[PDB]
């Protein structure tokens, strides 16, 4: 009753039978822009089930040795579905999300998996190591795509800041003896009531082990992390010609 | 009706004192168990000090007003340092442009980081004298020069004439000038943190440099000038200093815990990464 | 429900998940002497929470061929905390008892404990194996204070009585398949309102595997046995100067 | 009041003659489980 | 509340701790028959709780290789207990079954058997290979008796039908990693209100593993499949000199 679960949106559904409850980020569900808020005039589109419905990423292999990866939103989906056309077609764009991280072992693997969404996620660069020169991350880095990125130094989430605090965001754990996910409703968040869906990561979702995988040798040793997400409330103004970034 | 288809859990509370306790007693059963969470739901513990052990009653008293993030921020810290030489490298022509970005300054720029949006207006106060702190019956100008006006390119530049831009008009020797500055960003708050691009385009290397500007937070130039037509014989430093108040803040996030190395982004010494706490040899002795 | 259980009693709490209920012996809760109980006229001291708190005493290790082991009470606290001190200072006392024993092994171990307290536990000696030898048990056997001892001779309970009987006391029995504790809250039984803490044990407790342990090589096998007492209702008269027998 | 802090399940019968015994027919249902038991 | 479960009727009980459920099939109980239906006109004999309590039959090997078995009601029963004596002492008779599959392995072992009620089961030969033999099967195999009998083509039930379709019939799965059993309750069934136990079978049960076992070497081997019945409502009339067929 609360570690069984199923999330129904659009035309897809998604189960498990070993949650441990969900988060709504914040407090707050996702809601379409209201009129005291908004600013751009033209009727926004809000094409409704065709976008705001699970779609799945590639998976990535959970390894003993693995730093962790992130995502950034909704850079991951700019290029996929019916979501993606309308966040090219759009200049304007605003949603929420759920996202759903999956990864299930056996009863006798261990490890446990940070899932959090920090909202403007910059990322840093080591600055030549030395300190001296003034780098900056490759366009590859910041906006990954729907691959995600791989952390270099997930202590510092490689943007100076530590790890050790990221709790303080909206987050679940994936500790294989409790739970094969997790679940969190993120709402807009932003100090713009629309943004280009281009330009503008509004935040970036964090999967790190915190404590590493482990099981004896003969067990399954492909213990994977799959990313399904969803927009949710997804609306989209200023249309014109597609552009891609 | 043709086609049917087309048809908050939290909320602010005034606490102005720090909780009770309330007296307990003993607890010997099955079923409940207090003490038990689970960490993975994402939720803090909600066992409290009567659930894990017996308590007396205590009135607790404790205010709670100190930290509220108003009278964390409204203290005025330094934001700048700008100098004004008579000779040498910096510019002896009597006037300094200074684009405005508070972020020069470790103490307060880790307070404000804290946080990945903020909205408020500011008192910005004004403390001027020679490098070694004497002060002499010098005539200053102050000019803020929003985005897009014309900046000052020399001591009797047009722009000098204000007629529109606020300018700021004192002496060395009075007391620091002092000011309030509204909220200016087209946006409805500042933010800390832009995960994203100024403008569309490829993103090639060459301009990396772009990640992470936000326009919203670019305020513009603040203009300094001795005021006269000759040179002034007098090197001057001036040290700005922001108090922060009527202020609002949005989502908290993990403390910088690294060396500052440049105001626009977070980069990090990485053959230096510093551990957020001290270290000790085993784990099983202080 | 009734598997899952939290102890809390002074400045400690007790958890289990994998409990079998609670005994209440005799189906009777500790209580303070009335007055028309009480003989000894002067006012007692009730210590509460300094007193009426969980004690743990050493670990014992279940090995394939333990016989068993027996604490006795008050005995195994006369030197221990503020109780001991209580104990020593004051001629006359009296409490009751929440005895808690734990064991946990995992769902690949197997071997039933039963934990019983009989009260006025008195042992016996083999009478020099012919039974020509009046002999008696030694101090150190009586009451062996906090570390307990060990039965020779289980199936007679080393005093000429079945084992297969003991169940006619208040018990619990630890069975690894089912749960990993046994809880047992034990009233003040005696012929006088109060007595001696040094002179006489009111009861013994005893922890006996019935059922051997076992386990495949390669599991674990450092399986311990965990006593966590608290007194209860613990009341001490006739003041003097502390006296440890 | 200045300082807060400071403020048997079985009973006898008389059964002078044996239980008697109910007329019982046959049960088949599930959840329920008399038989079972935990010593 | 559902997987765990007790039947009780005439001197025997049966428990379960792991069951999915009970099928009553076509959704109809056992019942004595009516004086509306009924043509003979001698008093039934209704023997109760001397017939109608569990019997249980021989039991069966689970095999990597196992086809599965087969059993005829009420030929199973006509040579056992009471029942066999009242079946042989009667022309006719009439009643309903409790059919109880029981079979239970690990937590590491695998494997599906289908548990189906087929009324009127009549069996057909592989007439001699190529078909140009109209051969019959002998009365062993139709009425294999208590011992019952194993299946040389489960794909057509050995009887030219599609066993994918087996499932249109009362039935249960017994998939070792969730259940331990199967209980199908089956009413009279026949073309007429009573019949010779002997003669006709109103129906029969197979036992079919269509998910093979599986498990690794050095877990358990021997895993077997019971089989318990109770008849329920049996009545018998035309009462006469015992006949075994
Ligand atoms: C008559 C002359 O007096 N005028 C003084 C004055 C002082 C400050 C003025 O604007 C101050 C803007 C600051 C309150 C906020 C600057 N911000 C907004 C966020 N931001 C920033 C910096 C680096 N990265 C991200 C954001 C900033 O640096 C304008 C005029
Ligand atoms: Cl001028």
């Amino acid at each position: 009753s609360d570690r069984v679960a199923q999330l129904t949106i659009g035309n897809s559904t998604i189960t498990t039978q070993e949650a441990a409850n969900i988060v709504i980020a914040y407090g707050e569900w996702p809601e379409y822009c209201p009129d005291t808020d908004a600013t751009a005039v033209d009727k926004p589109t809000r094409p409704d089930v065709s976008v705001n419905r699970f779609f799945t990423l590639d998976t990535k292999s959970w390894a003993k040795d693995s730093k962790g990866w992130y995502w950034k939103f909704p850079d991951v989906l700019t290029e996929v579905g019916v979501f993606g056309q309308n966040a090219q077609f759009h200049y304007l764009y605003r949603s929420g999300f759920c996202v759903h991280v999956q990864c299930n072992a056996s009863k006798f693997h261990q490890g446990a998996l940070l899932v959090a969404v920090l909202p403007e996620y910059v990322l840093g660069t080591i600055a030549g190591g030395t300190g001296n020169e003034n780098s900056h991350p490759p366009y590859a880095t910041t906006q990954p795509g729907q691959v995600g990125a791989v952390l270099t130094h997930p202590y510092v989430l490689d943007a100076g800041i530590p790890l050790s605090q990221l709790t303080v965001c909206p987050h679940q754990w994936i500790n294989l003896r409790t739970n094969n996910c997790a679940t969190i409703i993120v709402p807009y968040m932003n100090t713009v009531p629309f943004d280009s869906a281009l330009n503008h990561c509004n935040f970036g979702l964090l999967v790190i082990p915190v404590v590493p995988l482990d099981f004896n040798a003969g067990a399954t040793s492909e213990i994977p992390i799959t990313v399904t997400i969803a927009p949710m409330c997804a609306e989209f103004a200023g249309l014109r010609q597609a552009v891609k970034q | 009706d043709p086609i049917a288809d087309m048809i908050s859990l939290t909320a602010l509370q005034v606490l102005p004192t720090a909780a009770n306790t309330e007296a307990s007693s003993h607890r010997l059963g099955t079923g409940v168990v207090p003490a038990l969470q689970a960490a993975e739901t994402g939720a803090s513990s909600n066992a409290s000090d009567k659930n894990l052990i017996e308590t007396r009653c205590v009135l607790n008293h404790h205010s709670t007003q100190e930290t509220a993030i108003g009278n964390f921020f409204s203290r005025a810290g330094l934001v700048s340092i700008i100098t004004m030489p008579t000779t040498g490298t910096q510019n002896t022509d009597g006037y300094v442009n200074w684009d405005i970005d508070l972020m020069g300054y470790a103490q307060l720029r880790r307070k404000c980081e804290l946080f990945t949006y903020m909205r408020f207006d500011a008192e910005f106060t004004f403390v001027v004298a020679k490098p070694n702190g004497e002060l002499v019956p010098q005539l200053l100008q102050y000019m803020y020069v929003p985005p897009g006006a014309p900046k000052p390119t020399s001591r009797d530049s047009f722009a000098w004439q204000t007629a529109t831009n606020p300018s700021v008009f004192v002496k060395m020797t009075d007391p620091p000038a002092q000011v309030s500055v509204p909220f200016m960003s087209p946006a409805s708050a500042y933010q800390w943190f832009y995960d994203g691009y100024p403008t569309f385009g490829e993103h090639l290397q060459a301009n990396d440099l772009d990640y992470g500007q936000c326009p919203n937070n670019m305020m513009g130039t603040f203009s300094i000038r001795t005021v006269g037509t000759e040179k002034s014989p007098h090197s001057i430093t001036l040290r700005v200093y922001m108090r922060i108040k009527h202020v609002r803040a949005w989502i908290p996030r993990p403390l910088r815990n690294q060396p500052y190395l440049f105001k626009t982004n977070p980069n990090y010494k990485g053959n230096d990464i510093k551990c957020t706490s001290t270290s000790r040899d085993k784990i099983t002795t202080l």
